[PDB]
């Protein structure tokens, strides 16, 4: 992993090195450099994990994410660029060290091969997010939002900290192949049950669980583009990755513990979709389709099967790049008109064409239109839940209704009807917008094309 | 307090006479490494807070500081090496004086260990 | 134990209690202090003499020169407060708080 | 002559930059030394060379 | 103050410690500790105001106090044993009185009202010698006397100081009475890890000084002893503003900076004990500790409050005095995680 | 070494710099007096060190080059605005007074500096203690508010309580008729549009404040104009004070260390006047701050250290 570790510290000195107006030019270029060499990893085995040494390890469930990571790195960059052209070289600096501590700290989480190691990375994570939020966030609400974030987050974690230490006492070991194959059964008694509640409670905060998510709309709302799009394509799936991997030690006590937290995410996905129905702002739109996708993730991760978990891998990836793109296309029609408010700006199909073709497939991936990655991962979880019982049919069926509802009343209400009359500033879409949107969505297409490749280690 | 009052224990040294036995760091140690980026980290540091430009002034006092970090991470690196090869030989030695405490167990197969099936469904 | 040794811890306590307890006067509560340290002579003292331990006899004059300076020093502080407010109660001591 | 007021620092203070590289030079010939003289003491004591 | 006076005063009061922490004996302990209060005072009252006199005064009740309920002990234990050697002490009633005194001294709640007193009253100078190093004497005596300690004694006080510390951070809005609640909140840690693991009780020790000497010597730099006052620091020099930021997500404990080692070391060592509930109650109590670290963040470096005119001039001249060891102090408090198994050459 | 605990320990006093005639004298008049001409003749006379008035870019002479930055960048106040439109509502008034405070402060510190580790009296044409005169005056006139006011004495208390007041304080009275005569005379038509009952208010805040309260200091000398044109006399009258009643006399070795540790510090003497009060006149926005510090930054010599500008032609700077 060291090749690709080294680049990007190697990324830093020559962000603080290069010319003032160079910046955002080599930045872009070594972050596709980066991706295109972290591209290797999918070359992954039917048996077993790529152990490069005692420190990291990558798997099929890992390889994605990191891929995923280092190709929404120069996408960050070129939106950031958008919204920050007026200031000054240091801070632009300071923004792109940010963005790549972020993604230093997210490789190294994503290959971290011990629980502890994980946890310090995981955690290391949150620096960089809030300065980005509450530093260079528009409005007012970036402060209470970057509270929220941090202190929800370090609420979940800190007794999985004290659960971690405790099992490496216990067990001698955090490493978690050592974990996988020294594992033995959870008794049910109250020690346990709160152990797997340390363990489990920080990945549901992380995920987030319904009930556990209000820091979710107040962070993705107040970030900036940048910030929104690396907290709903990648720190999302901080909280999957954890689940799926520290389950391993919490069985057969996750068959019993698991019922209050699928009835949370059964329901609240249910609960999330309807308030998308009826919000009046778009980012707050996109952030709670967020939460909505990440309960079905959930409900795959706690039923636990191998169909369950190829469906939890596959939605993962599809909605980073999904929501990602959404996140943009508001960010580039709040450039435009200054305002989050969705029926402030009206006939963009007609003052603007191709970003109405944009908005089309964003919102068609977005609602689970086959044959794409997101349906797939959508219909492996439905599947492996109707196993699980026969209800859960019908909790899915009116998901799956009420997210086709809103996503299409956001696209009708943004790009249909009359433009509004008032606003005269509507400038032609910019190519490097144009070229952000479609690096956004002809992955996803072709990852329809090759499909196993996001299927994770079940496959 | 563990390893305090360990008998032959002279006061105040840092590195006793029996640590030399033991192999000593190599120079190009991550460990020490990494002390050396601190000395660095720390002169740049310097050089923004005196308001000097921070990568061109002050080279010799740069120097300086990666110099410094560099010799007292090598001596720290000896004496935390010789501390946890000074804590697995007391172990051993005490699992090896007290059988009756550290027996061997038989090792049973899998093939022949029970353990109870739980089904995932 | 005999009966002696309970009456100097009685008064060491009761000197301690004292102190704990302003009125409004910082001097007293600076009596109640010199007086907790005339219990320690004491009962320090009385526990030498009675086991014959020779070498420790220079100990409660020890003692009592640190009493001395600790008086000296509460009385310095007692001046200055007393410049500063007219009064050497404790209630004008309420600048900073908690 | 920019400045109406001479600078503090406006010269290399000779003295301390000698001082300075000097420590330097005598600190790191010095761990050289004495990791030498500790692989010779370690592989002497154990009979390995 | 004649400097010559202030330098033999501050070596008397590195004296006293040193006594302490040299001594075998009860008696020269005690000394050290009379000798280290008596030049002390002075230092306190250096600048001469109505606060610092009435700082200094309640510092001197507090400490005579201490000292007294200090020698009342050692007699009751030579008086059951006959020894005058620090050791484990041979009485129960005497180890609490020890106990009891030592936690007067290093503020431990529920003696903790003068540190925030003390703290507001004093100069910036004068709070970073009065938290640094009449922490690190008490200490070394706890640490020598540990084996006697009682548990539910010191836990309770330990859980009380990081509880109290919390709350008051919470509710200041003074510098100085913020770095105060922060050190009874770390006192806290360091005497709950205590009755286990006196070498880790020496790591939170040394994360700890680097870190208050860190930050107290940003406040310096800066001018700075209130909020509003710490404000106008971006306009002046913002690099101190960002390094200040860096240093105050350390010490509330965020990975991967240095003032998660102490927390991290001492959770792991109190559940090697079979100790949980205290371990958990103590990492969620820092939340608070972190929150007002992160509103002191806000207003200085997170966020532009307004300014005045006369900064203007103040950004015409520039700052004359270097502080000794700041850059040292800086990294060592933030960057220092990955060094964290030298706590074994500490041992 | 510079002046610092080492130096006095190794034995440099201020006690035995001094040569008896280490004076402060401060020269003070109504506006457009002869306190200038009068002031540079005693500094030349006795071998003193004449200080012009410190009036804006008094800071800028004193730091980088000697030349004058821009107006936006140092005061972002105008003394020919104030007489154009002396109600403004942008508090032009008041920013102009508190910027003169600050220079004046630092002006005073500059001298007693120069005294302290010269020995060398100097003579100001205007102190700390006489700039309130002209507060009181913008008060009395309605062109500043009682909040401007109040603000203004915190800081004047908390920044001069520190310092040593003038040896000698020399006031020159000129008759407000006379005044208006020269001012009219002058032709520039800022200061002719000055009222009468502005320059009346200034003198009586002289005669009734000023001069009452440096009288318990030490001794005043008045001069009428012709008095004040023979400055001969008035440097005999100043060599034979040899009453000296002031704090001059009190002030010892310890005591002149500390005045000189805190005047050879620019930014502890100014520490006091920004403080967080937040008055509509003085207060400026997070982004007009943010701007125009970043246009003082770009500043030919000010990015850097003096020792460190490589733009302005300073070398070795990999070895400084
Ligand atoms: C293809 C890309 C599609 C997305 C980007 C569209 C870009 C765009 O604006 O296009 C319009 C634009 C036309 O110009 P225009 O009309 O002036 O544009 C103005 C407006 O935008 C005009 O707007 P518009 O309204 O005319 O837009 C037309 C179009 C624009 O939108 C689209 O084309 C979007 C289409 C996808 C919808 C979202 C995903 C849905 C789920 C399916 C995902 C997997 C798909 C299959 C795998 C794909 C792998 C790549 O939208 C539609 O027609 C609506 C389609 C609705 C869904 C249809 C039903 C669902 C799919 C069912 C079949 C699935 C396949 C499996 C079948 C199984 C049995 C075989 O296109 C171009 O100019 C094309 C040139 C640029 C791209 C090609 C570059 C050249 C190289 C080609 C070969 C590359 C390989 C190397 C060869 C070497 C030799
Ligand atoms: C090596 C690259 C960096 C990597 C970093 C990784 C971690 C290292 C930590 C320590 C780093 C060393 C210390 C640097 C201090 C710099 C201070 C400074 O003045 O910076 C600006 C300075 C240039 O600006 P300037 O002319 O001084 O003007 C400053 C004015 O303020 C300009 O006026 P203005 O008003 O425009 O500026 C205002 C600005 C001025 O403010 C600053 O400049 C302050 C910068 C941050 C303070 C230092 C924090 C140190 C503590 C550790 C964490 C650092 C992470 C960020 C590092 C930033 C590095 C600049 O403040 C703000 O805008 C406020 C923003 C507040 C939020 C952001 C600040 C906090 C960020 C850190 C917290 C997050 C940590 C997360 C946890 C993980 C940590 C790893 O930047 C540099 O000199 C760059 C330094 C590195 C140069 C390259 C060195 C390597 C050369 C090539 C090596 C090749 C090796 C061999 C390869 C093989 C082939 C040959
Ligand atoms: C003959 C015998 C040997 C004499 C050796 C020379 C010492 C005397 C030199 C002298 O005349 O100094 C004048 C000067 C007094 O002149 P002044 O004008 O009245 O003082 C102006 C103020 O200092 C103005 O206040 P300031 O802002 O300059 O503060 C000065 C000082 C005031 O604060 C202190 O002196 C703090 C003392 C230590 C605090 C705790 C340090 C860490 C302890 C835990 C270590 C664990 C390992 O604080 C610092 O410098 C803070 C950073 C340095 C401490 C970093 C420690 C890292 C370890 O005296 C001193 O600075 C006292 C130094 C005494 C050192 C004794 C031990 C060696
Ligand atoms: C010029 C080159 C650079 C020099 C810079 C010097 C800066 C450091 C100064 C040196 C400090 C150590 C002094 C070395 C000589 C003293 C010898 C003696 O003190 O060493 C031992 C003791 O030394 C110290 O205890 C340990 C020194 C190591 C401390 C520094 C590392 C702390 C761990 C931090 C880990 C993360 C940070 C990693 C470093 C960046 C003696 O043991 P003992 O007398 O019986 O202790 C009795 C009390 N006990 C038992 C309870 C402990
Ligand atoms: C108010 C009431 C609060 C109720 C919620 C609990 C949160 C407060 C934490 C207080 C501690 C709670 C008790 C924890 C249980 C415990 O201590 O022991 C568990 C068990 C017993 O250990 P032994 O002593 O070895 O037993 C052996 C038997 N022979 O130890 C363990 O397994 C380690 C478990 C770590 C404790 C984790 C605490 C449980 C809290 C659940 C986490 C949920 C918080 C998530 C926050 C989400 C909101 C953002
Ligand atoms: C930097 C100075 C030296 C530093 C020493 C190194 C650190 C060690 C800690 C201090 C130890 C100091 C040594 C003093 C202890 C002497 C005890 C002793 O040995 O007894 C006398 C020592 O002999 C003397 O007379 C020494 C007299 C010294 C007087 C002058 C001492 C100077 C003190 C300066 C005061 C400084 C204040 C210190 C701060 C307070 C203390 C922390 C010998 O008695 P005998 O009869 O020969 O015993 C054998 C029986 N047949
Ligand atoms: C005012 C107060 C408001 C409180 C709001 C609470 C909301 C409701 C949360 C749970 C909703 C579903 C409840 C399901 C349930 O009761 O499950 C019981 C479950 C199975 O136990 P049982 O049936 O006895 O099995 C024995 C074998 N036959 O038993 C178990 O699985 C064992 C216990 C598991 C739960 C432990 C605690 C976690 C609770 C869920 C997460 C809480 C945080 C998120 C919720 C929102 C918070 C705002
Ligand atoms: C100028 C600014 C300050 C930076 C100065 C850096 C000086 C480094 C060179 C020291 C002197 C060289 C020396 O003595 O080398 C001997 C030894 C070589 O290692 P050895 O074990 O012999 O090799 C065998 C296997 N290769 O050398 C070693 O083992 C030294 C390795 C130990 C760690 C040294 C510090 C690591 C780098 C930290 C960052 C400093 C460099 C930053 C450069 C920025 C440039 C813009
Ligand atoms: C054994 C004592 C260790 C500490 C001594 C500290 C003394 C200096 C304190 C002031 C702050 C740092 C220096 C900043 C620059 C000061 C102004 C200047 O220009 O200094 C020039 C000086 C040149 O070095 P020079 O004095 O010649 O070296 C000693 C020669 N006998 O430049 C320098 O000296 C710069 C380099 C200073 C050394 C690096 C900083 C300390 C390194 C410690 C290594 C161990 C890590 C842990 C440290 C814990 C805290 C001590
Ligand atoms: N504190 C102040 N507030 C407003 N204006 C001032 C202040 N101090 C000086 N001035 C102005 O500066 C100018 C200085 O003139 P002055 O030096 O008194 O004339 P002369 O040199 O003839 O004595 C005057 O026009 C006066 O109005």
């Amino acid at each position: 992993m060291l090749k690709i570790i080294i680049p990007t510290t190697m990324l830093l000195p020559m962000t603080w090195m290069s010319k003032h107006n160079m910046i955002w030019i080599n930045a872009t270029v070594h972050s596709l450099l980066i991706s295109l060499i972290s591209l290797s990893l999918l070359n992954q085995l039917g048996e077993n994990s790529l152990n490069f040494s005692l420190t990291f390890f990558s798997d099929s469930l890992s390889a994605p994410l990191l891929v995923l990571t280092t190709w929404l790195l120069p996408l960050m960059l070129m939106a950031s660029q958008s919204h920050l052209s007026k200031e000054t070289t240091t801070r632009k600096k300071l923004y792109i060290t940010m963005l790549i501590l972020l993604q230093l700290f997210l490789i190294m989480t994503f290959t971290a091969t011990e629980l502890i190691l994980f946890y310090i990375l995981f955690e290391a994570t949150l620096v960089p997010t809030l300065i980005i939020i509450t530093r260079w966030g528009n409005q007012t609400e970036r402060l209470n939002a970057g509270l929220y974030f941090l202190f929800y987050t370090l609420a979940g974690s800190l007794p999985l900290l004290v659960a971690l230490v405790y099992i490496q006492n216990t067990t001698g070991s955090l490493n978690f192949l050592i974990i996988h194959y020294w594992s033995h059964p959870l008794s049910n008694s109250w020690s346990n049950i709160f152990m797997w509640l340390a363990c489990i409670m920080a990945f549901m905060v992380k995920m987030p669980l319904y009930g556990l998510h209000l820091w979710l709309p107040k962070a993705h709302v107040e970030a900036p583009i940048a910030g929104s799009m690396v907290l709903a394509a990648v720190l999302l799936k901080l909280g999957g990755y954890g689940m799926m991997r520290i389950t391993t030690i919490l069985n057969p006590l996750t068959n019993y513990m698991a019922y209050p937290f699928l009835m949370l995410s059964m329901w609240g996905m249910i609960m999330t979709s309807s308030i998308c129905l009826r919000q009046t702002d778009l980012k707050s739109l996109i952030a709670y389709s967020s939460v909505s996708h990440m309960a079905l993730v959930i409900v795959a991760i706690m039923i636990q099967t191998p169909w369950s978990f190829m469906g939890a891998t596959a939605l993962m990836i599809a909605h980073g790049l999904t929501s990602s793109m959404l996140f943009c296309l508001a960010n580039t029609n709040y450039e435009r008109v200054h305002s989050r408010t969705m029926i402030l700006a009206r006939g963009l199909q007609t003052l603007l064409p191709l970003m109405a073709t944009w908005w089309l497939v964003a919102s068609l991936t977005n609602l689970a239109l086959p044959p794409s990655i997101n349906l797939i991962g959508e219909l492996f979880i439905i599947t492996a839940s109707f196993s699980w019982s026969n209800i859960t049919i019908i909790l899915m069926g009116m998901n799956m209704m009420i997210t086709a509802l809103y996503s299409l009343y956001m696209l009708i209400t943004t790009q249909r009807g009359k433009y509004t009359h008032h606003i005269n500033n509507i400038k032609p879409s910019f190519t490097r917008e144009n070229a952000l949107m479609a690096l956004h969505i002809l992955p996803l297409l072709l990852l329809t094309l090759n499909p196993k490749m996001i299927l994770g280690p079940l496959y | 307090t563990m390893m305090s009052g360990r008998p032959g224990r002279v006061p105040l040294q840092f590195l006793p006479n029996e640590a030399r036995s033991l192999p000593p760091p190599k120079l190009t140690d991550p460990r020490l490494v990494y002390m050396g980026f601190l000395g660095y980290c720390s002169g740049l540091i310097d050089n923004a807070i005196r308001r000097r430009p921070v990568v061109s002034a002050g080279l010799h006092r740069q120097l300086l500081y990666v110099t410094s970090f560099v010799f007292f991470g090598y001596y720290l690196l000896k004496r935390q090496d010789y501390m946890y090869a000074l804590r697995d030989h007391d172990m051993f030695a005490y699992v090896k004086s007290h059988p009756e405490d550290f027996p061997e167990k038989d090792k049973k197969t899998y093939g022949e260990i029970l353990e109870e099936f739980h089904p995932v469904r | 134990m005999p009966l002696v040794y309970m009456n100097i811890i009685m008064a060491f306590a009761i000197a301690l209690a004292g102190l704990l307890m302003y009125r409004s006067h910082l001097m007293s509560s600076l009596l109640c202090l010199e007086g907790m340290m005339l219990s320690l002579f004491i009962m320090s003292t009385l526990i030498i003499l009675n086991t014959h331990f020779t070498l420790a006899n220079m100990m409660p004059i020890i003692l009592l020169v640190f009493a001395a300076c600790e008086a000296a020093l509460g009385l310095s502080l007692l001046v200055m407060v007393s410049n500063t407010y007219g009064t050497d109660y404790v209630q004008n001591l309420n600048l900073l708080q908690c | 002559k920019f400045y109406i007021r001479e600078p503090p620092h406006g010269s290399p203070d000779w003295l301390k930059v000698g001082l300075t590289l000097g420590t330097s030079v005598f600190l790191w010939i010095y761990l050289i030394k004495q990791h030498k003289e500790d692989v010779l003491e370690y592989k002497r004591r154990n009979g390995l060379e | 103050m004649n400097p010559i006076i202030y330098t033999t005063l501050i070596m008397t009061v590195m004296s006293g410690t040193m006594l302490v922490m040299i001594s075998s004996h009860w008696l020269l302990i005690w000394i050290g500790f009379e000798m280290n209060l008596l030049a002390m005072i002075p230092v306190l009252m250096k600048n001469f105001n109505p606060r610092a006199t009435e700082a200094a005064t309640k510092y001197f009740l507090t400490q005579a106090t201490a000292s007294m309920m200090l020698m009342m002990a050692i007699i009751i234990n030579l008086l059951y044993s006959g020894q005058w050697t620090i050791t484990k002490m041979f009485n129960p009633v005497a180890m609490t009185m020890m106990t009891m005194a030592l936690a007067m001294k290093l503020g431990l709640s529920p003696f903790h009202f003068w540190v925030p007193e003390v703290t507001q009253g004093i100069s910036l100078q004068a709070g970073l010698l009065l938290l640094t190093w009449q922490k690190l004497a008490p200490l070394s005596v706890l640490c020598q006397i540990s084996q006697s300690i009682n548990p539910n004694l010191m836990l309770t006080m330990a859980m009380l100081s990081i509880l109290i510390g919390g709350w008051g951070g919470l509710n200041q809005t003074q510098l100085r009475k913020i770095m105060a609640y922060s050190s009874i909140a770390h006192m806290g840690w360091m005497t709950a890890v205590l009755p286990y693991n006196t070498t880790m009780t020496i790591l939170n020790l040394l994360i700890y000084i680097t870190m208050t000497l860190a930050m107290f010597m940003l406040l310096i730099h800066s001018s700075a002893t209130t909020t509003l006052s710490l404000s106008h620091t971006w306009n002046k020099m913002p690099v101190i503003t960002s390094l200040m930021m860096v240093t105050l997500l350390s010490m509330g404990g965020l990975p991967p900076l240095s003032g998660f080692m102490p927390k991290w070391m001492i959770i792991q060592e109190m559940t090697k004990n079979e100790s949980i509930i205290m371990p958990t109650l103590m990492a969620m109590t820092a939340l608070l500790n972190l929150y007002f670290y992160m509103r002191l963040a806000y207003s200085s470096s997170l966020t532009m409050f307004p300014s005045t005119n006369n900064m203007k001039m103040k950004w015409q001249f520039e700052h004359t005095k270097q502080m000794k060891l700041l850059p040292t102090m800086i990294v060592l408090s933030t960057l220092v995680l990955p060094m964290t198994p030298a706590l074994s050459s500490l041992n | 070494l510079q002046y610092g605990p080492l130096a006095f320990v190794l034995g440099e006093r201020t006690t035995r710099k001094l040569t008896e005639t280490s004076k402060v004298i401060t020269v003070d008049g109504n506006i457009c007096s002869g306190k200038g001409r009068l002031a540079r003749e005693i500094a030349e006379k006795l071998g003193l060190r004449h200080f012009p008035e410190a009036g804006i870019h008094y800071a800028d002479s004193t730091t980088g080059d000697g030349k004058p930055l821009d107006v936006q960048l140092s005061g972002n106040c105008s003394l020919e605005k104030f007489y154009d439109d002396p109600k403004s509502n942008d508090g032009n008034s008041y920013r102009l007074q508190s910027w003169l405070y600050a220079s004046r402060l630092l002006q005073y510190a500059d001298a007693l500096e120069h005294l302290l580790s010269t020995g060398q009296g100097v003579v100001l044409e205007r102190s700390i203690y006489s700039d309130f005169v002209f507060l009181e005056a913008m008060y009395r006139q309605g062109f500043i508010r009682k909040q401007c006011v109040e603000h203004y004495n915190e800081v004047k208390k908390v920044t001069a309580c520190e310092y040593l007041p003038p040896h000698v304080v020399v006031y020159v009275d000129v008759p407000v008729p006379e005044i208006q005569s020269r001012i009219q005379k002058k032709g520039n038509p800022h200061e002719m549009k000055i009222t009468a009952a502005y320059l009346q208010d200034i003198e009586n805040a002289y005669k009734k404040t000023f001069l009452p309260e440096m009288s318990e200091k030490c001794e005043v000398l008045q001069y009428s104009a012709r008095e004040a044109e023979d400055a001969e006399k008035v440097v005999e009258d100043i060599e034979y004070l040899k009453c000296d009643k002031g704090p001059w006399p009190d002030q010892d070795d310890r005591t002149f260390h500390r005045l000189r540790m805190l005047v050879q510090n620019k930014l502890e003497v100014l520490n006091y006047t920004t403080i967080p009060v937040y008055l509509p006149e003085i207060t400026i926005g997070a982004h007009q701050s943010d701007r125009v510090f970043q246009k003082f930054t770009e500043l030919p010599g000010r990015k850097y250290s003096p020792g460190y500008n490589e733009d302005v032609g300073d070398k070795w700077i990999w070895l400084k």
